[PDB]
């Protein structure tokens, strides 16, 4: 899919949710 | 979802509820992949020993949710299933491996602000992600505790395990198309999938593109969050042949 | 406790 992935409320306003930054700090 | 949180709104667009018509009940959490293609545990849909053998009229994809028991009026959209497509290998007879089934919807759904696709992963993307410790995200509508319900979508986030100490927690023979989740007892922090949420998503985001991708499937556990045990999960990138296959054979 | 959702898709 090209559009996959992108979440309309987060990542195409560039919102962050809540908790993703732990998940980016695991990586 | 045992000690999770409460869902933000939209958090989880992918998010997908197996409903049953007769009894009206949750029957397991899925994920859409497509406008037409949902994605679960084969579990969800035939597993003898618990009398699990369902049909595409028996079912209900429920898609945009955040409550759990309430109809979401212009929200939510709910789907009849045209078919089911369960892995020609799924082993439910020695110990749930290739634990995955596609759903193909009656007619596509159509995306919106609560409705949208996660991606499956590459096998690049796979590789860097799927390493011990790095977390990922399981969402469901669950149990909140082994032995109530939640009221809205749980989200919890979860480091993935050694495959040495996933084998080392139990007494079930561990395959490659599965990888375990969760904390170590030491670790301090909790949280698991739980009855209900199985089927569900478990997703990762990709620091490099900052797209989310379902690396996992939620397949089995013994009990609910108990100390030294952990959340065991369909290893999706192993068994996406099969899915493009499905999807490239009698797929739209 | 499922709120009874419309009769059509039933
Ligand atoms: C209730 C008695 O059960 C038994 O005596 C034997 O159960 N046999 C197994 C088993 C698992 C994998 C491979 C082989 N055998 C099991 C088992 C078997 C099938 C299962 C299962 C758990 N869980 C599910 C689905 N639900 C589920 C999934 C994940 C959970 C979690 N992460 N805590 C909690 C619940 N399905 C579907 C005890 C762990």
């Amino acid at each position: 899919e090209a559009d996959c992935g992108l979440r309309p409320l987060f990542e195409k306003k560039s919102l962050e949710d809540k908790t993703e930054r732990e998940l980016l700090e695991s990586y | 979802i045992v000690e999770g949180s409460d869902a933000e709104i939209g958090m989880s667009p992918w998010q997908v509820m197996l409903f049953r018509k007769s009894p009206q009940e949750l029957l397991c959490g899925a994920s859409l992949i497509s406008d037409r293609w949902v994605l679960t545990a084969a579990h969800c849909l035939l597993y003898p020993p618990w009398d699990k053998n369902f049909t595409e009229n028996d079912l209900l994809v429920r898609i945009g949710k955040h409550s759990r028991t309430r109809y979401e009026r212009n929200i939510e959209k709910i789907s009849m299933l045209e078919k089911i497509y369960i892995h020609p290998r799924y082993n439910w007879r020695e110990n749930l491996d290739r634990d995955i089934a596609l759903m193909k919807l009656k007619k596509p759904v159509a995306f919106s602000d609560y409705i949208h696709p996660v991606c499956l992963p590459d096998r690049e993307t796979a590789a860097s992600l799927l390493q011990a410790g790095y977390k990922g995200r399981v969402t469901g509508w669950g149990n909140l505790k082994e032995t109530g319900q939640p009221s809205v979508l749980q989200v919890v986030n979860l480091p993935i395990v050694e495959r040495p100490v996933c084998k080392d927690s139990t007494r079930i023979r561990i395959t490659d198309n599965m990888f375990c989740a969760g904390y170590k007892p030491d670790e301090g922090k909790r949280g698991d999938a739980c009855e209900g949420d199985s089927g569900g998503p478990f997703v990762m985001k990709s620091p490099f593109n900052n797209r989310w991708y379902q690396m996992g499937i939620v397949s089995w556990g013994e009990g609910c969050d108990r100390d030294g045990k952990y959340g065991f999960y369909t290893h999706v990138f192993r068994l996406k042949k099969w899915i493009q296959k499905v999807i490239d054979q009698f797929g739209e | 406790d499922f709120e009874e959702i419309p009769e059509e898709y039933l």
